């Protein structure tokens, strides 16, 4: 347990993963709602991964 | 997103002051603006990350008259809520008149502030009713926030002139301001002055004027409100999506507010909040939409099965033409503060009982139009709206307004209002 | 790129298209169709071809 | 390898401030001697000499000789050593005074340009409009295309607004401007209203802001010059630099920034955004970049470029819209040595925007107007005998119109046609 709990943060990646995948951080996910829309609005052929991570990293 | 926040007139940059005085003590940041050594709470919303690492808030010292912005600026936050975009009056014609002239400078303002945004989304008013500096100029730039940007909300705490009668045209300036409020405005969260003025001595008593004292009560309203904005949490991160629950038609606009602290647990909380004596503000009546923020150490296993207990015994009524509930923001208590551990509960409701307060003034109004009254005798009424029709419109506007708030009170408000 | 690739084919045959295309201009020079036209459209659609081509990138 | 002209008293101005920061950057005293701190390929510009005393290339003709004795008793005249020296303010005048020097002026070229290993272009130090320089630069730009027609000639010149006295001024940009479309291979301009401007805004220049232009000039010029000079092959000479700003040959004017303007954290994305902002911009509707590229200097992390662009892209701080796929670009190089203290990184901006057609509105809008009142047409002998009709400032003025349409439609995604 203290090597998990601080040389691969074990703890900290279950509270990060529930700030995003969880949606608790708020922050992200409205921004991120409002920077993706025009992206989402789109049919799924025309969606690209370069538009995709860059808007993730710019909401990040 | 960001939120921008025009503190108005002499009232208004006091307790704009205080606003963000308390929020620079509630945040990591120093006085100097700077940010302070022990500070997560989020900023982006309400202060801009300037080249000095210098958090300024989005502010605008928009005044009118010269005499208590001095003051604000010699003191030791002089440099906070300032990089530069200060600017520089008795009654409604008179202020309107000279909104008017000076709004090429401080449009240039709005749009200086508003370039600086990622995505704005709000301006925040602390408007004074009544006043001079309030009446006039705050009417005018209300009808201007919304020509310019009208994709942009307007929401105002109002401090409202609530009291016995110093000024005569007193109930006008109320009236022509309420005007603005009953269509322009997109939320009004109403503050009360005799309310508040008893709730002074229902803690620490005060006399002749100590504005000083109520102010901080006013300061912990508005940092209780936008408490939500300052921290991350699965829901309420933005004003519109706070304020969409509580306004469910365009018109019914305002809201009323209550505060609980004049060992705990959430229940104990919420029935005190629920009390008459507790709101700050002075035929069946009923509410209309109930949120209140727990800001505190709780414990947020208690806080639902509080709601059931505070449901079953029906200590709250609404009005059955739709659902309704109170809802419960639990928050993060703020560090950087002494004793961050007191449980200090505020609400913000829709509840009918509002519609008294304007008809109020709706009364003082009429007894002045049925007498021969001081229709504003100085001549920037005379040469500008001597035919008197505003205030009449103004008059059959509140009018649609009142009936509209008791429409609200019956089984068949799925018809009109 | 250079560790092998389709990539790495299609900017090879990339390559050889911009080297041909500039023996074309190199070599015509003047504004004169000397049936430069066939070879000049022939490029084109190789490029528009291999272009669409090098756009696989984002799968 | 490359060479400099400069003409006119602007041209030896810009020219004397060039060279005299050239053997500083270049590690060189005013001699040409190789200071004893000193790898570098000064060989372009550097005129590689016996002792390393080194020389410039750089051909000194002049004409109405008033000032530049005060210009040739420097220390850097042992640098422009090779007694190479040669000796109205209206077009006309400036042109045909031109021709009436020009045998000398010509040979005395090819005596420095069968030195050069490998000629490759010609750059202008260059003023529009500006007195004996004018007509001059633009009568040589007539001439080198037909003695030397492969080589590249490039105009560092600077436009004659100001903030904004010469009356002749409109007409003499014009003509020179008829020249500087139909003659040069590229242009780079630069606005004595912007440069005005940004003197007020780094320090308190304005008026006086000339011998000031200079520094200014010369740290954008150093910079425009450094692939030739350093190593690094992002381009390694004056052709392959170019090729990334002109899509189409007629429309070949670029525009100018500098971004730390007092840099005697940061991040690439700094360096290059600070030098797309307008204000920033050296230069004074809707409007696209036809192409960007930036030109940056100092201690760049280089991982960080290829994910700057999507902070940049994501949020729209860049507009492309050419008839085709162009867009930005960034050639990395070495610190300078000529700055001392020094921000750890820096950077320049050249760019084929639309809004340069501004000001030749303005330069078309000030020749129309003074040209249909037919007063400061002058009546003067050289303003006469070099067109007895006026039929080449006739000429002129449609060819410049049709830059305002080019410009105007090049914009749009007709240039098929």
């Amino acid at each position: 347990l203290d090597v998990l709990n601080k040389k691969y943060s074990l703890l900290d990646h279950m509270q990060a993963m529930r700030r995003y995948l969880l949606l608790g951080q708020g922050d992200f996910i409205r921004h991120l709602m409002d920077l993706l829309k025009p992206e989402l609005v789109r049919p799924a052929t025309t969606l690209y991964q370069h538009n995709l991570t860059g808007i993730l990293e710019t909401a990040v | 997103r960001e939120i921008i926040t025009l503190q108005l007139g002499q009232c208004g940059n006091q307790i704009g002051f205080e606003f963000w005085k308390q929020l620079c003590a509630e945040h990591g940041i120093s006085p100097e603006g700077i940010v302070e050594e022990f500070a997560t709470d989020r900023k982006d919303v309400f202060f801009y990350q300037a080249d000095d690492e210098h958090y300024i808030p989005r502010a605008v010292l928009l005044d009118l008259e010269p005499r208590v912005i001095h003051s604000i600026l010699n003191s030791p936050y002089a440099k906070l809520y300032n990089p530069e975009n200060i600017y520089l009056g008795n009654n409604w014609a008179s202020g309107f008149s000279q909104g008017e002239k000076i709004h090429e400078d401080i449009f240039d303002i709005i749009d200086r502030e508003a370039d600086g945004s990622d995505s704005l989304e709000g301006f925040v008013l602390c408007h004074s009713i009544a006043g001079g500096t309030g009446s006039g100029l705050g009417s005018y730039l209300l009808e201007r926030l919304n020509d310019r940007y009208p994709k942009k909300l307007v929401q105002t705490y109002s401090v409202f002139p609530n009291q016995d009668e110093d000024v005569v045209v007193q109930p006008y300036n109320s009236l022509l301001t309420l005007k603005r409020l009953t269509q322009n405005a997109d939320c009004v969260v109403v503050l009360d002055n005799t309310a508040l003025n008893r709730i002074a001595t229902d803690r620490l008593h005060i006399q002749n004027p100590s504005f000083s004292q109520i102010n901080q009560l006013v300061s912990t309203i508005m940092s209780a409100s936008t408490t939500t904005l300052r921290y991350p949490g699965y829901m309420n991160n933005d004003l519109i999506g706070l304020i969409a629950s509580l306004i469910p038609t365009p018109r019914l606009h305002f809201l009323m507010t209550g505060y609980t602290p004049l060992k705990t647990t959430v229940l104990d909380v919420m029935r005190r909040l629920l009390q008459p004596k507790n709101v700050m503000v002075s035929t069946n009546h009923c509410y209309i939409a109930i949120l209140n923020i727990i800001q505190g150490e709780v414990d947020p296993t208690q806080v639902h099965k509080s709601l059931q207990r505070i449901r079953e015994r029906k200590l709250a009524n609404f009005i059955p033409w739709g659902p309704a509930s109170i809802q419960v923001a639990l928050s993060r208590k703020s560090p950087y503060l002494p004793s961050a551990h007191r449980v200090s509960g505020l609400m913000m409701a829709n509840h009918t009982s509002i519609s008294s307060l304007f008809e109020r003034t709706c009364r003082q109004y009429d007894k002045l139009r049925k007498r021969e009254a001081f229709l504003e005798q100085f001549r920037k009424e005379d040469m500008f709206k001597d035919n008197f029709d505003e205030m009449d419109t103004s008059r059959e506007i509140v009018q649609q307004l009142i009936d509209e708030y008791h429409a609200a009170t019956r089984p068949d408000y799925i018809s009109w209002g | 790129f250079i560790l092998l690739k389709p990539v790495f084919h299609c900017l090879n045959e990339i390559l050889d298209l911009c080297h041909s295309f500039c023996s074309l201009v190199s070599q015509n020079l003047g504004p004169l169709d000397e049936r430069g036209a066939a070879q000049l459209s022939i490029l084109v659609k190789g490029f528009s071809r291999q272009s669409s081509l090098l756009f696989k990138i984002l799968s």
